[PDB]
């Protein structure tokens, strides 16, 4: 019984290992995506200030 | 001029932190300062300064004088510090009015750009291409043939 339980516990441990690795991958991908998002936001902000200036004039 | 040299000597460390942060953000390792004016503007907006888009345009059009992109941190740093606001409103309007009262030897409610030229001539200072023309051009900026009081204000407002 103990040896079978050991096999199953290692099974579960390895499954959680793999899932955590996949999650880290998705985390870094979303991280680079978020940086790109921030840059797009700043660009839009600058454009907005510019067009406001033009309209006032 | 020598004012820029003095400002270099009086390097304010509080803004020096942000300027060296710009140094790090731009230079990704042994970089000889290729001058990414896009990165320059992003740094200027990021560091809390408020550069006008025309100021960033001037930065774009007044860099890479070497032709290789690599610009000495000395001249680039001078350009960055001078484009950064270092001034306290350029004196007071009351001072401006009193001094213009001093300058109204004509006693005609204003002064003359020719009178301005003669007064600065009395200073015994060198007048050159940088001097002479644009002095009278912008003193009587509206070009009335004489420097009005508000013209005198607009000539050197916000300058110490």
């Amino acid at each position: 019984e103990a040896e079978k339980a050991a096999d199953e516990s290692e099974r579960g441990m390895k499954v959680i290992e793999s899932r955590a690795q996949k999650d880290e991958e998705k985390m870094e991908i979303q991280e680079i995506q978020l940086k790109e998002a921030k840059h797009i936001a700043e660009d839009a902000d600058r454009k907005y200030e510019e067009v406001a200036r033009k309209l006032v004039i | 001029d020598d004012i820029y040299k003095a400002a270099v000597e009086q390097l304010t460390e509080e803004q020096k932190n942000e300027f060296k942060a710009a140094f790090d953000i731009f230079v990704l390792g042994a970089e000889d300062g290729c001058i990414s004016t896009k990165e320059l503007g992003k740094v200027m907006r990021m560091l809390g300064q408020n550069p006008t888009p025309e100021e960033l345009q001037e930065m774009i059009d007044e860099v890479d004088e070497d032709g290789s992109g690599t610009v000495d941190f000395d001249e680039f740093l001078v350009m960055m510090v001078r484009c950064m606001k270092d001034d306290s409103k350029g004196k007071s309007e009351e001072e401006l009015s009193d001094l213009f009262r001093m300058f109204d030897k004509n006693a005609d409610g204003y002064i003359d750009l020719d009178e301005l030229k003669m007064m600065l001539q009395a200073t015994g200072e060198t007048i050159t291409e940088d001097d002479i023309e644009e002095l009278m051009k912008d003193g009587d900026k509206n070009n009335d043939g004489r420097i009005d009081y508000d013209e005198f204000l607009e000539f050197m407002k916000g300058v110490e």
